């Protein structure tokens, strides 16, 4: 038996190592970055009929002009989300400005590695967030997609998925992304490269888009909007 | 200062006064004493103006955090509650401010008063400030609960206007706000002096 | 299974977790200590891993206080912890007691403090020996040591490290006592490069550092001069 | 099998298990070098990168007007040591109203990573830096490593494969103080250029870096500002 | 400290070209009795940097003692690296406006005097954390009648020399002790050149009473 | 109260009264002010008695910890450091006018005043207490540099007893002490023995 | 105080301290819970159906608020902690905001603490799952289930406990549009999901309905004993 | 025992289209004696933003100091600049933290917005703020405010067509005004220093007033 | 300092809690005791499991602890923990007549403690508390009462029970021999007696104490040694 804060022969934590293992479980989520605004789409994955769908929120609002999906342990981004939330209304209260999703994306991954058993507090996490986050907003830069993990590092990328089926939907998306693509161009490659990694024929209350651009703020498509592109 | 806000039939209406004073000096004459918490909901300020302005900062903070986890936006009851438990633990301290929360939530309009002392109760017409009572005088004989839009802006108008001659911690301008259903809007900012020569 | 914490006897009725400590102040380069009629010299083989490295860099000589010296041996990170424990003591004695902290008291203070690391589980042992050297008008040369287990001693010639008990032999046909300080830094310096090995070992910078008479009290760092020459005696 | 589990555990050959597998973190990142000259001193960092996509992670960060620093290891250690270093260096301006010696700096960074080695139950940060700064007593490029340890170089090179331009800059070493900076960066980004394999070669977007000197600020070039200091080698 | 108990007076400072001369008069009062006539209120801080406290003499000897451990701790890392005269000047005001904020002060008001990298420097620091630098200083009841006589030569002579601004000190010190009620004819005169910080005295001044007779 | 301490060649004399008052009331008319803090260091106690009497506890405690670390005999300068380091700390609090006065192998004889407020200043000698403002002039005019051990027991008693006809808070007996480097030698001088000065009549 | 980390990730990123709460959940007793247009129910099995014991004091229903109840599957004494710690959350809601709380907002409430206690030192995760019911100010029916993990769900009709897949599958196929159509139709789901995990179903169900604008109401044996003659 | 101490001092702020001018003496004072005769009140925070403090000098050497500190770590963290507005908000936030033991500092920010134009914010002691087109505060603000009110605001003027506020008509004002309130406050005298904020970076002037 | 943890407050594959279930074995070794509710009154009639030739009789009872005016316990498990949880049971109590001015009712006096007892089978890393309780009483609300509780911190209301040594014999016994509703203390005496017998008696060798209501007033008594002598005479005449 080992301690949460051991480092393995290869040099990794090994509870970072198994946290990282626990978001190939979760569903995907993939998200692409254009000129004309962010946009990300989830796969629900319900088990049941019976369980209301619109109960499952894996995209969120971290802003007017910052969203978020999440993949992996979901009752443990809650905490991520609240933070990123809060971190967010602090800086408007301070600088009277919008938060840039750099820096909101920056001071959710420095909870990533706080956690340990010696030498802490009665509020202290005790392993790792199992759970991998795409945050896409629009600051002064633009349209901005970023991805953190439960290493806590946190990188910029043009098009992510991650989730189960990303090393699957990843492929997909660098032979079908380019820098001149448009935000409606963007959201079918994803619902397309969505229906074919997913198990269940893809439909209106399957998965859950969410769009973010210049001049508006955070959209979550509904059912209409999602049916219009899905045929 | 010289605050009033009143909820007739269509919607509440809110005005106020934009002077500052440092003891006998006026400080300035073009202060903003209505604060916007959001599209619904707005807030005035009467007393302490660093005391008015980071508390009702503080509430709006407080406001935009509670409608991103319910998902829903907060109600004027609510809202007030908050800032009058904000005020709370500092009570006896020194604060000094008296604010007004208006806003159009599921109840209709709702209209609080909450000062730093402990206050917190609903009403129909209020005025803060330390040109409140000859605003009082006005506002009272002339309201009626089915007053026109345009006969409502006047009343807010002449209600502060009257209050900034009697008293001369009130001056400046007056600011007019209309708080409806589909959100609060900007009337007017007609300047004493103009209001002057037309009420004369 | 009795030699993984510090809070722990052996049937024999040893703590293997600080002589698992003393094993890595085996590993480390050579430092030695002689104190003569008015001072101590240390010298201490840099053993230099790469060529990248500035000529002066992971120093093994520290001044604790202004009348104090100290020469490390084994884990270097450990060491300058430790050498930040006896400024601190010899800092806090001064503005208690209103003078300079005696060798004597400020080597048992701080030798206590290692001994504290060697009771519990929570915490292990200090994996690094060292030497402390001061001289006073009223007090005289003196010459500590103490290592991994908390034990401080006095000395006349110390020596720490891989080659100790190779250069203890050459620190005893030494007359220290009738010899001086600046007889002794060549003596000093001899004793290094003989105890050096030239073919395991590569590249080594040499350190030498003295207090007594000739520097007023004041522990320094041996004059380049003095240090070159000294250098090229031993050669 | 029962001696690499803790820190506090020392081994029967006098070995700190935990702190020799914090220091293969460091080996597992990408390359970065650094030297200096007289007057200057370059942190010239390799930038790595997972998807084509994806962005390269920064390897030069900002600590203060004359201290820079290049990161090889856990991304998150690295923030969490450079948040206290700019905290350090903040103190004292404050304090003392002048910029904290470089050096004074390197041995804050050695107290604050040597407590955790030595408590139970806690582990070494598992990250190395390399520090560029500039002083009274010139220019500084030091090296930090997970088991509290920091060297005073005139050259270092850290992360994978980093023998191939250690190598480079030790039979380089000579030339460096009397040498310009343009010369001294592209000394830094041949050296760079070695850990690299045979194939793929430095572009400007996916090396950093970052100067300062006696009268410069430390800045870090990244896209576009890197074409004039990569323009000139073959 | 609510309530000085031994104070010290005036103590005065003045730039000159290649350095800084500071004076001081030896003498702890107590209340309006000369209790300690043979103190020493000027204290050397390292080569470059020199301080002459007013005011509580406690307390002097408090910082006294906190300033000396500081240039000691730092001299045993021997990295090159000093504190100069600006960087101390500095450390005091940050040290003053603590103690001054936490209601409860360092009854002092100090005068700073070095001479660092070609540049002569003086501070000055009082109880509140009020700092600023001049090319002549004055504490206690200095600043009301020796600030005037400084200032009325480095108006026509911005630069002087060393034998000059002695010469002037010497004046300043004579004239207080015609009019402070709390000062001695017992005095130090510190200077900080290139050579470093050099301490003179006990010296006096030469004072006249033909007024007496008339 | 009305203590003092002077040096000479050898060690030093101190010297006290012996009243403790509670207004315009003696509630000890034999008071032992000088307190020893260790085999050759002593120290006169003015201002509050509960405030020195709880120090010097303090002190004596330190001191004698402090000694039998360093196995040596403690220093003058350091009991009077440690009197020091309390009396400035709580100097909001305590009300005391130590004066520490010993001998020490190193600087032989010394006096140590530490007043009020906490600062600590070495004399040749000392004076302390409420009546000691009526002998300031006679000890400037009548103290001799050279003096010996003889002559400092006549020089402190004779202040002393200058001070306590002035002071209505100093009266009583005389309590003396020389501390040389073979040891203490305390002396108390009652009524008859208590130098006299003929008071000035018409 | 313990400060031990409980529980941890494993080598397939799982995290068994969770998985072993979820496996007491499974041998709890079956909790069904059935959404319907005016009226929500909640069906408890009663294993340990003795009679010599007071029936009152060991119930798996209790109510929260007003307008919200639940039932739970699982560690009893866990759930007592939980079900006390919520109703303190009710009466707090209420204090802050003049309105009650939402069946969501409080079973938010009871899913966060619960993921609260698989990421802390020194305490190990709940071992019940609830199904929480209520309605809202809109008169909305609601219907949501917290897990161990700190999960939750809305759902139209679920169920918990030993057996809680054989039960879900029969209101998969049996939870339609007209099966909630009326009050008793709605009652009579719920006691006919609950017969097929069950022995002898009729004295050892217990359930409790919830209409709207009215408080917690159990149906006592005498009138669940109505209801299975109607089912014969 | 008093914490505070007026050290006197006025500073000036006025903002046009493309500049924005921050002036202020540099007499820094006590009772009825002057400590220093070069003590400006003028601090640059970025290279669009000048802040001017007045009052309590131990309390704006900390304040300075402490703003200083606070755009190094917004650097840090947020990778860019604080902007004028950005340093306004902040600042509110940070006087108004010590809102029981207040510091008691009048500051006036001057710089360049978002836009380029330029911009003055006013603060009072506790954290209070708004942004203005001039502004004084110190020891003359009250002999300031109504001639800027008259000649750049145009209050109480008939027949005026009122003239854009041109950087040079601007900077004989500053001149001007305080050249009266060295005739009058006698917390202010000695020199003026004169910083111009434009888009080419902040300059700096220095002019002589009365001392006496 | 985790390898000597042992780990308490740990979920098992299962999903069962060890320690727990370990501390209910422990309860299964004691000196049984059992309560029985009538109508007029409840009873507990615990074995006494210290007796000798030697041994004193010192206090009033050895296994039956007064909580209150109006509440008492019979204990089974760890002689110790019981020490610690009476002690607490009367603080709970005491605390709460000093906030309402009335007596604490007897089912939130049962629930207070078991979530102490629940508390240490969650975290603390401390073992749980081995013993479980038995509490006859009588409140305002509901009258006459009669609870159980475990080592696990649940507890449950009954009509008749038992815990201790043969728990199971004795509960079956209880099943087919109380008569729901239509009990009276003097008829429940004998059933405790019968059973008590049948699952071991002298009049030393056992203890009983009643709890009645007399004029607004509650009365716990145990009974004497020829009072409960007669009752076991009399159980030997039906058999
Ligand atoms: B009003 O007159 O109440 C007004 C309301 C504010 C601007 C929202 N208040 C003030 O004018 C005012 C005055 N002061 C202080 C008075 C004491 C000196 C410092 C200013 N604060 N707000
Ligand atoms: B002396 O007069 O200063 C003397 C010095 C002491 C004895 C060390 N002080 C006192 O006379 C004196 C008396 N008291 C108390 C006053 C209240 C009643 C008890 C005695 N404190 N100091």
């Amino acid at each position: 038996d080992r301690g949460v804060n051991t480092f393995s022969p290869e040099g990794r934590l090994f509870q970072v190592e198994y946290a990282i293992e626990a978001i190939k479980l979760g569903s995907t989520a993939i998200g692409i970055q254009t000129s004309e605004g962010v946009c990300l789409a989830v796969e629900k994955r319900i088990t049941s009929p019976l369980m209301e769908p619109s109960s499952i929120e894996k995209i969120v609002e971290i802003d007017a002009h910052i969203g978020c999906a999440m993949s992996g342990l979901i009752a443990d981004a809650k905490t991520l989300i609240d933070k990123a939330r809060v971190e967010t209304q602090n800086h408007w209260f301070t600088y009277n400005e919008t938060m840039t999703v750099e820096s909101v994306t920056q001071a959710v991954s420095n909870l990533a590695l706080q956690f340990g058993e010696e030498d802490a507090d009665p509020g202290a996490m005790s392993r790792p967030f199992g759970v991998a986050l795409l945050f896409g907003g629009v600051d002064e830069k633009g349209p901005q997609l970023f991805h953190m993990d439960p290493s806590g590092t946190f990188v910029q990328c043009d098009a992510r998925a991650i989730g189960s089926a990303s090393e699957g939907a990843q492929s997909s998306l660098q032979e079908v992304y380019h820098k001149s693509m448009t935000l409606k161009e963007a959201i079918k490659s994803s619902l397309i490269i969505l229906k074919q990694v997913m198990e269940e024929k893809l439909n209106a209350t399957n998965i859950e888009l969410a769009t973010v651009q210049p001049g508006q703020n955070f959209h979550m498509f509904t059912k209409e909007e999602l049916e219009e592109v899905i045929k | 200062t010289t605050t009033l806000a009143f909820k007739f039939l269509h919607g509440v209406i809110v005005a106020a006064d934009s002077r500052a004073t440092a003891g006998a000096y006026i400080a300035s004459q073009t202060v903003k004493k209505v604060i916007e918490i959001n599209p619904y909901l707005l807030g005035t300020m009467a007393g302490g103006a660093a005391d008015c302005s980071f508390w009702e900062r503080l509430l709006a903070r407080q406001c935009r955090i509670y409608e991103l986890r319910n998902k829903e936006r907060i109600s004027v009851a609510a809202a007030s509650k908050l800032l009058a438990n904000m005020v709370y633990q500092y009570k006896g301290m020194g604060l000094s401010m008296g604010t007004m929360i208006c806003g159009w939530d599921k109840r209709g309009p709702g209209l609080y008063y909450v000062d730093s002392e402990g206050n917190r109760i609903s009403g129909t017409a209020f005025s803060v400030g330390s040109g409140s009572v000859y605003a009082y005088g006005v506002m009272d004989r002339g309201y009626s609960y089915d007053l026109k839009v345009e006969e409502a802006y006047d009343l807010a108008r002449r209600a502060i206007y009257q209050a900034t001659y009697r008293d001369a911690y009130s001056g400046g301008a007056v600011n007019l706000y209309h708080v409806r259903e589909d959100g609060w809007i900007r009337v007017s900012s007609d300047n004493v002096a103009d209001l002057h020569d037309k009420y004369s | 299974g009795y030699d993984l914490s510090a809070s722990t006897f052996s049937p024999d009725g040893r703590v293997f977790q600080v002589e698992y400590a003393m094993k890595a102040v085996e590993n480390s380069s050579t430092a030695i200590g002689i104190r003569c009629k008015d001072g101590v010299v240390f010298g201490v083989e840099k053993l230099v891993l790469s060529k990248l490295y500035e000529e002066g860099s992971n120093k093994r000589l520290f001044n604790v206080d202004r009348h104090v010296g100290m020469a490390v041996a084994g884990l270097l990170a450990d060491a300058r912890s430790l050498a930040d424990i006896a400024r601190e003591e010899a800092s806090n004695f001064r503005s208690n007691f209103g003078y300079n902290i005696p060798l004597k008291h400020l080597a048992d203070r701080v030798a206590m403090y290692v001994h504290a690391y060697t009771l519990y589980s929570a915490v292990r042992p200090f994996g690094c020996s060292f030497m402390l050297g001061s001289y006073s008008a009223n007090d005289g040369a003196q010459l500590y040591m103490i290592d991994p287990s908390g034990v401080s001693y006095g000395y006349w010639g110390c020596a720490i490290g891989k080659a100790r008990q190779a250069a203890k032999t050459e620190i005893e046909k030494l007359q220290m006592k009738e010899m001086t300080c600046r007889d002794v830094v060549k003596e000093v310096a001899k004793i290094i490069y003989i105890v050096h090995d030239e073919v395991k070992d590569k590249a080594f910078e040499l350190e030498l550092s003295w207090v007594g008479e000739l520097t007023k009290g004041r522990h320094e760092i041996v004059p380049k001069d003095i240090r070159e020459e000294a250098e090229k005696y031993a050669k | 099998n029962q001696y690499d589990n803790d820190v506090t555990v020392w081994s029967p050959q006098g070995r700190i298990h935990q702190i020799e597998y914090a220091m293969e973190a460091v080996k597992q990142g990408s390359a970065t070098v650094g030297l200096k000259s007289k007057t200057h001193a370059v942190l010239v960092a390799l930038k790595r990168a997972q998807s084509e996509l994806a962005a390269h992670q920064k390897k030069i960060l900002h600590v203060d007007n004359h201290i820079g620093i290049s990161i090889a290891g856990l991304t998150a250690d690295a923030r969490l040591l450079c948040n206290f270093m700019r905290q350090e260096c903040l103190d004292s301006r404050f304090v003392f109203d002048r910029p904290l010696p470089v050096s004074r700096l390197v041995s804050l960074i050695g107290s604050k990573t040597q407590i955790p080695t030595q408590r139970y139950g806690r582990r070494p940060y598992g990250v190395g830096l390399l520090i560029a700064g500039y002083d009274d007593m010139g220019p500084h490029i030091f090296q930090t490593c997970p088991s509290a340890n920091y060297f005073d170089c005139r050259a270092m090179s850290i992360g994978a494969r980093s023998q191939s331009a250690r190598t480079y800059l030790e039979r380089h070493m000579s030339e460096f103080m009397e040498c310009n900076l343009d010369e001294l960066v592209k000394h830094g980004l041949r050296a760079l250029r070695e850990t690299l394999p045979a194939e793929q070669d430095l572009t400007t977007k996916n090396v950093s870096i970052g100067i300062v000197g006696k009268d410069l600020e430390f800045t870090i070039y990244d896209d576009d500002d890197v074409s004039p200091f990569l323009d000139g080698l073959e | 400290t609510q309530n000085p108990m031994v104070t010290g007076t005036s103590v005065l400072g003045v730039k000159f070209d290649g350095g800084v001369v500071i004076a001081a008069d030896m003498l702890g009062s107590y209340g309006s009795l000369a209790r300690f006539r043979n103190i020493s209120r000027i204290m050397r801080v390292n080569d470059s940097t020199m301080l002459g406290a007013s005011g509580d003499y406690a307390d002097f000897q408090y910082l006294k003692q906190v300033l000396g451990q500081m240039v000691i701790d730092e001299e045993l890392l021997g990295d090159g690296h000093s504190y100069s005269p600006r960087a101390i000047h500095s450390w005091l005001t940050r040290a003053m406006y603590s103690r001054r904020s936490k209601m409860n002060p360092l009854w002092n008001t100090m005068v700073i005097g070095g001479y660092a990298d070609g540049e002569s420097f003086l501070g000055y620091v009082d109880m509140l954390g009020v700092a600023y630098e001049a090319p002549s200083l004055a504490t206690g009841y200095g600043a009301y009648l020796a600030q005037p006589l400084l200032r009325e030569v480095l108006e026509k002579q911005p630069v002087l020399s060393q034998t000059e601004a002695r010469e002037l000190v010497e004046r300043c010190m004579r004239v207080l002790y015609y009019r402070d009620a709390r000062s001695y004819n017992r005095f130090q005169i510190a200077t900080v050149t290139e050579k470093g910080v050099e301490i003179e005295g006990p010296l006096s001044a030469q004072t006249n009473w033909d007024i007496a007779h008339m | 109260t009305t203590i003092m301490a002077v040096q000479f060649n050898g060690g030093v004399v101190l010297g006290a009264d012996s009243r403790t008052t509670t207004g315009s009331y003696i509630a000890n008319r034999v008071t032992d002010k000088l307190t020893p803090i260790h085999d050759h260091i002593f120290c006169c106690r003015s201002g509050s008695a509960a405030d020195t009497q709880a120090v010097a506890d303090a002190v004596t405690y330190q001191l004698g910890f402090h000694s039998i670390e360093l196995n040596e005999p403690p220093l003058v300068h350091t009991a009077a450091s440690l009197f020091k380091e309390m009396c400035y700390r709580y100097r909001e609090d305590l009300m005391a006018g130590i004066i520490i006065a010993g001998w020490d192998p190193q600087e032989g004889g010394q006096v140590y005043s530490v007043p009020m407020g906490g600062m600590m200043v070495r004399q040749s000698f000392a004076i302390g207490g409420s009546g000691s403002s009526y002998i300031y002039g006679y000890v400037d005019a009548t103290y001799r540099e050279g003096m010996t051990k003889d002559e400092c027991l006549q020089f402190t008693a004779n202040a002393l007893a200058l001070a306590m006809e002035r002071d209505g808070s100093s009266g009583g007996v005389i309590r003396l002490a020389a501390i040389q480097e073979s040891g203490v030698e305390r002396q108390v001088l009652l009524g008859d023995q208590i130098p006299k000065f003929t008071i000035a009549t018409l | 105080s313990y400060d031990r980390a409980i529980t941890v990730f494993s080598p397939d990123g799982h995290l068994f301290q969770v998985e072993y709460a979820q496996e007491a959940v499974k041998k709890g007793s079956t909790a069904v819970g059935v959404r319907g247009k005016d009226i929500v129910v909640l069906g408890v099995e009663k294993k340990s159906v003795a009679k010599l014991q007071d029936e009152r004091t060991v119930r798996k229903i209790c109510a929260l608020d007003d307008n919200v109840c639940m039932a739970f599957a699982g560690l009893t004494a866990d759930a007592r902690i939980v079900i006390n710690r919520a109703r303190v959350e009710c009466q707090s809601h209420r204090l802050t905001v003049e309105d009650p709380v939402t069946v969501e907002y409080i079973t938010r409430y009871i899913a966060s603490l619960k993921q609260r206690y698989t990421q802390s030192n020194g305490r190990r995760p709940f071992g019940i799952s609830a199904l929480i019911v209520g309605f809202d100010f809109d008169g909305t029916p609601r219907l949501y289930q917290t897990d161990p993990s700190g999960t939750y769900h809305a759902w139209k009709a679920n169920a918990i406990g030993r057996g809680a897949k054989s039960v879900r599958e029969f209101l998969e196929k049996n939870y339609t549009d007209d099966a909630i159509e009326t009050d008793d139709l709605t009652i009579k789901l719920v006691i006919k999901a609950l017969l097929e995990v069950v022995q002898s179903g009729g004295k050892n169900i217990e359930l409790a309905v919830m209409r709207r604008d009215q408080p917690l109401k159990i149906l006592n044996p005498e009138e669940i004993e109505k209801y299975v003659a109607e089912i014969e | 025992f008093s914490p505070y101490a007026f050290n006197g001092g006025t500073v000036l702020a006025i903002a046009g289209e493309d500049f924005s001018i921050v002036a202020s003496d540099t007499r820094l004072s006590e009772g009825f004696s002057i400590h220093t005769r070069d003590s400006p009140k003028c601090y640059k925070l970025t290279d669009k933003t000048v802040i001017g403090c007045s009052g309590f000098h131990g309390d704006c050497l900390t304040l300075t100091k402490i703003i200083e500190a606070r755009l190094k770590m917004y650097k840090h963290s947020n990778n860019k600049a604080m902007t004028t507005g950005a340093i306004a908000a902040m600042l509110s936030t940070i006087l108004y933290s010590r809102r029981f033991f207040p510091y008691y500092v009048y500051n006036i920010i001057g710089g360049l917005d978002e836009e380029g134009k330029g911009a003055v914010y006013s603060f009072d002691p506790v954290g209070s703020y708004q942004r203005d087109s001039f502004k004084a505060g110190g020891s003359a603000s009250a002999m300031l405010q109504p001639l800027l009110d008259n000649q750049v605001g145009f209050k109480n003027m008939q027949n005026v067509e009122h003239v854009p506020l041109t950087l040079d008509r601007a900077m004989r004002l500053v001149k001007d005004v305080f050249i009266s309130a060295a005739e009058r406050d006698v917390y202010t005298g000695d020199a003026l220093r004169i910083c111009i904020v434009t888009k080419e970076g902040i300059r700096e002037e220095t002019v002589p007033l009365r001392k006496d | 300092s985790r390898r000597y943890d042992s780990r308490t407050t740990i979920f098992s594959p299962e999903g069962r809690l060890y320690q727990v279930e370990y501390a209910m074995e422990a309860i299964g070794h004691a000196g049984t005791c059992l309560g029985i509710l009538a109508n007029d009154g409840v009873l507990l009639a615990a074995e006494r499991r210290n007796i000798h030739k030697l041994l004193d009789e010192v206090f009033f009872s050895e296994k039956i602890y007064k909580l209150n005016e109006d509440m008492a316990c019979s204990v089974a498990g760890i002689t110790s923990d019981a020490n610690v949880l009476t002690n607490e049971l009367r603080l709970i109590a005491q605390r709460y007549l000093l906030q309402y001015q009335e007596p604490i009712p007897c089912e939130q006096l049962v629930t207070a403690l078991c979530d102490i007892k629940q508390a240490y089978t969650q975290f603390g890393g401390k073992r749980p508390f081995g013993v479980s309780l038995l509490y006859i009483g009588w409140d305002k609300h509901y009258g006459f009462q009669l609870y159980q509780s475990d080592p696990s911190g649940n507890y449950g209301g009954w009509k008749a029970t038992c815990i201790g040594n043969n728990s199971a014999a004795a509960v079956s016994m209880l099943k087919q021999d109380y008569k729901e509703g239509e009990m009276t203390l003097k008829s429940a005496l004998a059933l405790a007696v019968k059973v008590l017998n049948k699952t071991m008696l002298s009049a030393e060798k056992v203890e009983i104490a009643t709890l009645t209501r007399e004029s607004g007033k509650t009365v716990i008594r145990v009974l004497k040694q020829k009072e409960v002598e007669q009752l076991i005479k009399k159980h030997e005449e039906e058999e």
